RNA sequence: AAGGAGGUAUUCAUGUU
RNA sequence: GCGGCCCCCUGGACGAAGACUGACGCUCAGGUGCGAAAGCGUGGGGAGCAAACAGGAUUAGAUACCCUGGUAGUCCACGCCGUAAACGAUGUCGACUUGGAGGUUGUGCCCUUGAGGCGUGGCUUCCGGAGCUAACGCGUUAAGUCGACCGCCUGGGGAGUACGGCCGCAAGGUUAAAACUCAAAUGAAUUGACGGGGGCCCGCACAAGCGGUGGAGCAUGUGGUUUAAUUCGAUGCAACGCGA
């Protein structure tokens, strides 16, 4: 994320652009993931668990529109 | 409180000057429900203070309040690691309460003979930024600034 | 999202076309997910291969910072 | 002594400490300052306020080069990373570029084992 | 970090930027 | 088990239409081969990481967790080893039996009007019907309904141990008891109570204040000690200015 300062752009405005650019490239998430080694089994387990719960919540939501709560 | 929704008790103004701040000051100074005793002390102290300063009683009293009012204090936070002193800005109502409390405490822990004379000297020291009351204001401020790192 | 290779009949993506491939890399230079661009999985694999071949021949940069 | 008027500020923002170094365009260090050397230890050394103070002290230290235009290269997942930039802008430099230079391996060396705390 | 909104999320000309 | 890109050598799977062989099939004890990681032998190589180890902290102790280092090992070549929660805890082959939403890879057709519509194959994820399931569940990829052939099970501990055989450089692996002992071990699900699990809420619970207690003297109760007796009871909160 290489942000060049634009003309007339105040520092706060440029800084917001730079922070969002980094958050878009996902630098901090990448660094946190590479702090410590995790076994391939741990990685696969975590990936599979997120998929299962994400799918379950989507299905739960898509059935919550069916019924009325009051 | 928990189910908060507590409402504020209205306080009548003082008879002689009609100021809610002076009425609260009498209340803070009062001990054991002896309001007549406390009221006499406040009026005597204000009269002598105004003879010294030479301004209106309410004005001179307000010029002492201005130099004791804190602008930031430190609460304690049990979230991060339970060791956090977080500086927080004080609302104006609490500023007046804290200034009055510190003024009264300083006047009590003094060396003069009568309470009226102790109170007048404390108000003068507050009006020239030299008393133990203004000392505690400065002390709280420096503590908040040393914890400014944790302000976030 | 609509795949821009299925609608054009493209068989192979080609690593020598540095106009289409520039649309499919980000500013940092990494390949954009197919979930964002709406490309199909078959063309996504072809596209990733083409981008990697272009990087070797220095038609595309590996990252935004080595230059 | 010598006059440059265009420098580069490198912010090395670790989890534990923040080091700010102002160099010339060619990589020659003019001055530096650290949060841990600006009067902060441990739980205060790793705070964004400490990073702001480090940048202030480095700017005050580089004053005799007449720097006017600063580029900024930020590196690391520090608690600072911004306090430093806002403090350089406050100190008076004209920030002209803000780039993140955090080293990312393309799956290079194995990282240390996970802490069991 | 805290809250709000939209979605399971985008088509939304390119250009400009 | 396999993850940059390129080349060389090479295995399987699937689809379309057609031609050909003419039951050539399925299963398989014994046997043979492949088989994570650690380990072993011989020689390389060694950046990072890291058993052992050394030091620093933590702790009542800390031969641990945490920190700083750090050797074998992890990498290569060639041999051993043959084992794992080697798991879908589900042997291989075949046939039959309501559906839905997807992924992935082919192919046919229709107006491709423009990523469209309509079919037909392979593999695959999730719901689910009848039926099966102690139950959880399972469900056309069965754990329904059937057939072929092989592997295994016969209370828990002793024990996957001893002895013997075979295999291995070793570590060990494989095959595999009995005496004795217990009247249970067990699987699923229900109601609780728990959790240094999760959420929502409340109370002078905390926070914000005011005044105290703990220090002094005395009054009073208890414990202890003392006594001929110091009558008996209450003694976590919820006994102790209590029965009195
Ligand atoms: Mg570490
Ligand atoms: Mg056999
Ligand atoms: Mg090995
Ligand atoms: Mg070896
Ligand atoms: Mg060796
Ligand atoms: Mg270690
Ligand atoms: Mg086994
Ligand atoms: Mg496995
Ligand atoms: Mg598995
Ligand atoms: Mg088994
Ligand atoms: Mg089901
Ligand atoms: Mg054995
Ligand atoms: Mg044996
Ligand atoms: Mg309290
Ligand atoms: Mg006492
Ligand atoms: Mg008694
Ligand atoms: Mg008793
Ligand atoms: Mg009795
Ligand atoms: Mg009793």
């Amino acid at each position: 994320p290489v942000i060049k300062v634009r003309e007339n752009e105040p520092f706060d405005v440029a800084l917001r652009r730079f922070k969002r650019s980094c958050e878009k490239a996902g630098v901090l998430a990448e660094v946190r993931r590479r702090e410590f080694y995790e076994k391939p089994t741990t990685e696969r387990k975590r990936a599979k668990a997120s998929a299962v719960k994400r799918h379950a919540k989507k299905l739960a939501r898509e059935n919550a529109r069916r019924t009325r709560l009051y | 409180p928990r189910r908060r929704v507590i409402g504020q008790r209205k306080i009548l103004p003082d008879p002689k000057f009609g100021s809610e701040l002076l009425a609260k000051f009498v209340n803070i100074l009062m001990v054991d429900g002896k309001k007549s005793t406390a009221e006499s002390i406040v009026y005597s102290a204000l009269e002598t203070l105004a003879q010294r300063s030479g301004k209106s009683e309410l004005e001179a009293f307000e010029v002492a309040l201005e130099n004791v009012r804190p602008t930031v204090e430190v609460k304690s936070r049990r979230v991060g690691g339970s060791t956090y002193q977080v500086p927080v800005e004080v609302r104006p109502v609490r500023r007046n309460a804290l200034a009055m409390r510190w003024i009264v405490e300083a006047a009590r822990k003094r060396g003069d003979k009568s309470m009226a004379l102790r109170l007048a000297n404390e108000l003068s020291d507050a009006a020239e930024n030299k008393g133990t009351a203004v000392k505690k204001r400065e002390d709280v401020h420096r503590m908040a600034e040393a914890n400014k790192a944790f302000a976030h | 999202k609509f795949c821009r290779f299925t609608a054009e009949g493209v068989q192979e993506i080609d690593y020598k076309d540095i106009a289409t491939l520039k649309n499919y890399i980000t500013e940092s230079g990494k390949i954009v997910p197919s979930r964002i661009t709406g490309t199909r999985a078959k063309y996504q694999r072809q596209l990733a291969r083409a981008i990697k071949r272009a990087r070797y021949l220095s038609l595309l940069p590996y990252t935004d910072r080595h230059q | 002594r010598k006059q440059v008027s265009d420098g580069v500020a490198h912010i090395h923002a670790s989890f534990n400490n923040t080091i700010v170094t102002i160099t010339d365009r060619q990589g020659n260090a003019l001055g530096w300052a650290t949060a841990g050397g600006s009067g902060f230890r441990g739980s205060r050394k790793s705070t964004p306020f400490a990073a702001q103070v480090a940048a202030e002290r480095c700017a005050d230290a580089v004053k005799e080069y007449g720097i006017k235009n600063l580029e900024v290269m930020v590196k690391g997942p520090g608690p600072g990373r911004e306090s430093t930039i806002r403090a350089l802008n406050a100190a008076g430099f004209r920030i002209t570029n803000i780039t993140d230079v955090t080293p990312i391996p393309h799956n290079g060396c194995r990282p240390p084992k996970k802490r069991r705390v």
